[PDB]
């Protein structure tokens, strides 16, 4: 290069010599001298000098402004208020360009996060993904996508090309499992069960309009010829695509991992999946 | 008159013993061994501050916390004593609110 | 005949590799005994001088537990009586014959108990310093390359005049691959010597490499050290500590 | 310094080294053993789990007893608990 | 406020703010227009219409209470059907 | 109790990936999204810009003081005052004066006064980079 | 001088001596056991059974 031609005729680079970069390590103030400190900065006599003014608010006795304003339930029950985090079309259409998700394999939560898509934190009450209809327009992939959400649009974007679009539901105990499993298979417990929706959200994963997990595998049809007709295409037959076998394939509820069985044992170790035997167990688990 | 008159004995510094020489040894470990450990696990010391920083308050509430019920109790005493004394000037007292 | 050496990762396509002699500690005059390529980004990088103080000064600082303390006014023997009342005599008021003003009183602002210096900077910038200082000591006719550092004999005269011969410079830091493959005759030189210093390449830092003028690589170890400061550009953000197990990750 | 085991295992650390060390296994598992006795002066809650009713969510529970105190007197009765 | 806890040593929040102020994420503050629910009946009607409203808190409001707060209240949250979601962000601002 | 079953096959399935994958060999371009790869080979200029870990446009936006707009070209290699002409020249007509910019010949990066990141990735995408 | 051998991880399963009063409460127990076992495999000894 040019600089590394500079370096052969200067001296030996050490200890010696280093630096810091300039404008880096701004310089120390210390009340010495007659600028600094001849009151060090802290002004005349008075409660602000000595280090006992009131605290943080306190308005001099008048009602603070903190006070004065009345209550409002702006932010009551927020721990609780359930969060997702969008996942827009431009963004899925970029992570598939770029491959980091396959769209050749059923996409599920676990596979947007191994591929950095979305960042999801279940410890703030996130509890998934949600489609969103930004970028519906140059959405050109055929993806089996398995979410937490969805807008109609965002399932027009996905049916309009041949693809299968289904909401499911996580706990938070369990979408911190599907979100970063290995973890999780570190910690020694067999995979536990997913548990069904809260009362409040039954209506939503038991109606066809939303692609529910839960809704009846017949009704389906009739919603997708009535999103098609509402939003003018012709809904693609996916019965003869070349992989529609994996189109096809969806999680029963009650499942974590695609082909893992609640109550198995993962030992990474020694690359095996110890499954129980024991009546009991088994009853437990397959319910 | 405060200035010594001879001159010190001096003070020879042998810039090449073991501990000089191989300074800074292994403190790439995570990045060059595959992650097994981290620069932290190298810090030697007290234990209640291998590998972690903060002002005087949390420094003693550390200590108290982790060797706290292994303290002589009047190292123990100054210490509460100690932590009160902060918070109270840290929480109230100070140029900035 | 010759002992050449290619770049195995993939080098950016407007880039050519950079290239050192591949020498022996078998002979005195054995130096070009082969031709090795090595990777530009990590024996070619910018100059960059400011991360190396950067890395050097946190190599520095990140270990420090300053064992100073200091009794403050309420922890110095007794001071507990008022010395003499406020008003009725002429001398100075005082509340404790231990405030810091007093003689073998304490101090108002001292060391206050064993203080930890601890922090650690980003992983890619440690990186980015190590390939910093390989470059550095490559552009300044410093770095070597050694088949391996075989030895006729362990005598430590032998090597101390072989550093004298080829003008390495006073201090030698010598880099081999495992701490459990070494030759026998190497670690029987070097442990006599002073500043030549012999550690595996898990060991290598830029303190320690600013410190010895020369600095004296085997070829696994480049090797070795291309793959592992390569893996930093072009990783994705962790999800989890690299310590757990990944799918590409050995 | 530091002492070498803490505080509050100073005790058992005495029953392992004297004359206590010799008295028989079934009585010193008897005194280590620690039991809660019996709710006697409170209204311990039904279960593990509650709903209680400011915000609506299902929080955890527990029972922390209260103190009493037993002056010497009631050593030569039987007070119950 | 208190700046460092007794018991784990971090900064803590004025709880008496989180029940009466919003954080729009990328600054602003919303509040009440107190003297609003009480005494409705010798209000004007166009007192009781500027009294509903929700508005803005000035740049030293703002910052104080943006000190009464730690960092947890100033996130970036994604609620499901969140009547202030559009507000989060500014749009075409001129310094 | 229990007995070992070694199909594994859903759980790699599961572990993720430290390396960036290299985008695969698309038909067209611009893919759906708007990305193109660099060409090939290398334009033959005083310079070069290369792409990131995840194969974008180093431009960059960036604020200071909630009013100074600024953008930066980061990991310039070569001759950077090169690459300062052909903005200057670039952008001139645009703003209707020269913008003033920094160079940063240490770090290899060019700032410069205003928002122009879309117009700069496009620039940067027609000299093949 | 020859630098000292390189700081390696504590090898193979960790199980602390149940008798000794220092051991923490936590270190002994079906979890720990649970994570040795994930972490180690067969190895580590612990009856698979009792996961
Ligand atoms: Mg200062
Ligand atoms: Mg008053
Ligand atoms: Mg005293
Ligand atoms: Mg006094
Ligand atoms: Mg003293």
């Amino acid at each position: 290069a040019r600089a590394l031609d500079l370096l052969r005729g200067l001296p030996r680079v050490s200890l010696a010599n280093l630096k810091p970069n300039p404008g880096s390590k701004k310089p120390e103030r210390r009340p010495r001298g007659r600028r600094r400190g001849r009151k060090c900065g802290r002004g005349h006599k008075g409660e602000r000098q000595r280090g006992t003014r009131p605290r943080l608010g306190f308005e001099g006795g008048q009602t603070p402004f903190y006070i004065r304003i009345p209550k409002y339930g702006f932010n009551e029950g927020h721990s609780f208020r359930r969060q997702y985090k969008p996942l827009s079309l431009n963004r899925l259409q970029y992570l598939i360009d770029l491959g980091r998700v396959d769209p050749s394999q059923p996409i599920d939560l676990t596979q947007l996060v191994n591929g950095r898509g979305v960042t999801i934190q279940p410890l703030k009450r996130d509890y998934g993904v949600q489609l969103v209809e930004e970028g519906a327009d140059t959405f050109t992939a055929k993806v089996n996508i398995e979410v937490q959400l969805a807008s109609e649009l965002a399932i027009a974007a996905i049916e309009k090309n041949g693809g299968v679009v289904t909401t499911a539901f996580y706990d938070p105990r369990s979408l911190d499992i599907v979100c970063k499993p290995v973890p999780f298979f570190l910690r020694g417990q067999p995979i536990p069960k997913r548990m069904l929706p809260p009362e409040e959200l039954v209506p939503y994963y038991t109606d066809a309009k939303n692609r529910g997990y839960l809704a009846d595998p017949a009704k389906f049809p009739e919603a997708r010829l009535e999103l098609a007709r509402k939003y003018g295409y012709i809904l693609p037959d996916i019965t003869k695509d070349e992989l529609f076998k994996m189109l096809c394939t969806r999680k029963d509820p009650r499942q974590i991992f695609f082909g893992l069985a609640p109550g198995w044992v993962v030992n990474m170790a020694d690359k095996k999946i110890l499954k129980p035997t024991d009546e009991n167990l088994l009853k437990y688990y397959t319910s | 008159i405060g200035i010594r008159l001879t001159l010190p004995p001096p003070k020879v510094v042998d810039r090449w013993n073991e501990k000089r020489a191989m300074f800074g040894v292994y403190d790439n470990i995570g990045i060059l061994g595959n992650f097994e450990k981290h620069p932290k696990e190298l810090i030697r010391g007290p234990i209640w501050l291998r590998g972690w920083k903060g002002n005087e308050l949390q420094r003693c509430i550390r200590k108290r916390k982790m060797v706290g019920s292994r303290m002589f109790a009047d190292d123990l005493h100054n210490l509460n004593k100690r932590i009160r004394y902060l918070y109270k000037h840290f929480n109230r007292h100070g140029k900035f609110r | 005949e010759p002992v050449l050496r290619k770049v195995e990762l993939p080098v950016p396509t407007h880039r050519r590799p950079v290239q050192a002699w591949v020498e022996s500690l078998r002979g005195f005059e054995q130096e070009r005994v082969g031709l090795a390529d090595l990777h530009p980004d990590v024996f070619a990088t910018a100059p960059r001088l400011d991360i190396l103080h950067q890395v050097a000064m946190w190599q520095k600082n990140f270990k420090r537990i300053s064992y100073a303390k200091t009794k403050t006014r309420a922890e110095v023997r007794g001071g507990g009586r008022k010395p003499w009342p406020q008003k009725g005599t002429g001398r100075a008021r005082h509340g404790s014959i231990r405030s810091p003003l007093w003689r073998g009183g304490g101090v108002a602002h001292g060391p206050r108990g064993p203080t930890s210096y601890y922090y650690m900077l980003p992983m890619k910038v440690r990186a980015l310093g190590l390939k910093v200082a390989l470059t550095v000591k490559l552009a300044q006719d410093d770095l070597h390359i050694m088949d391996s550092l075989e030895l006729p004999t362990g005598d430590p005269q032998y090597l101390t005049e072989l550093a004298h011969y080829r003008r390495w410079g006073d201090s030698v830091l010598l880099v081999d691959l495992t701490h459990e493959e070494m030759p026998q005759s190497i670690v029987e030189a070097t442990s006599r010597l002073k500043t030549f210093n012999l550690i595996p390449a898990v060991g290598l830092n830029v303190h320690s490499m600013l410190k010895h003028q020369t600095l004296v690589l085997t070829l696994p170890t480049v090797a070795f050290l291309e793959d592992k400061l390569l893996w930093q550009d072009s990783r994705y953000r962790p999800l989890y500590p690299f310590s757990l197990p990944y799918s590409d990750f050995p | 310094p530091l002492h070498k085991y803490p505080v509050w295992l100073w005790k058992r650390l005495q029953l392992r080294e004297g004359i206590c060390s010799r008295l028989p296994g079934h009585y010193l598992r008897s005194l280590e053993e620690e039991r809660t006795p019996t709710p006697v002066h409170y209204r311990p809650h039904g279960a593990k789990f509650k709903i209680n009713p400011k915000n609506g969510q299902r929080e955890r529970v527990e029972d922390v007893p209260i103190p009493i105190y037993f002056p010497p007197e009631s050593q030569r009765g039987l007070w119950g608990g | 406020l208190t700046y460092f806890s007794a018991r784990k040593g971090k900064r803590k929040t004025v709880k008496a703010v989180i029940d009466r102020f919003l954080r729009l994420h990328c600054g602003l503050w919303v509040r009440r227009k107190a003297g609003y629910k009480k005494k409705l009946w010798k209000k004007t009607p166009a007192r009781k219409k500027r009294l509903r409203e929700f508005v803005f808190c000035n740049k030293t409001q703002s910052k104080l209470l943006d000190k009464m707060t730690t960092s947890f209240w100033k996130r970036r949250n994604w609620y499901v059907d969140d009547p202030y979601q559009k507000y989060h962000d500014r749009t075409n601002l001129k310094v | 109790f229990v007995e070992s079953v070694d199909e594994y096959q859903f759980v790699e399935r599961l572990l993720p990936a430290t390396r960036i994958p290299d985008p695969p060999k698309h038909e067209h371009y611009p893919t759906p999204s708007g990305w193109q790869p660099p060409r090939d080979p290398p334009p033959n200029l005083p310079y070069f810009v290369r792409r990131s870990r995840m194969h974008n446009i180093p431009v960059y936006k960036d604020i200071t003081h909630g009013n100074r707009q600024m953008t930066v070209i980061r990991k310039v290699e070569g001759d950077i005052w090169a690459l300062q002409k052909d903005v200057e020249d670039f952008l001139s007509p645009l703003l209707g004066k020269t913008p003033v910019t920094q160079v940063n010949e240490v770090t290899g990066t060019l700032r410069i006064k205003g928002y122009f990141d879309q117009e700069l990735k496009a620039w940067l995408l027609e000299k093949g980079f | 001088y020859r630098a000292r051998p390189p700081p390696r991880r504590r090898p193979g399963p960790r199980w602390p001596d149940p008798e000794d009063l220092l051991t923490p409460r936590w270190q002994l127990g079906p979890r720990y056991a649970a994570k040795q076992f994930a972490r180690y495999g067969a190895a580590s000894g612990v009856v698979p059974g009792s996961l």
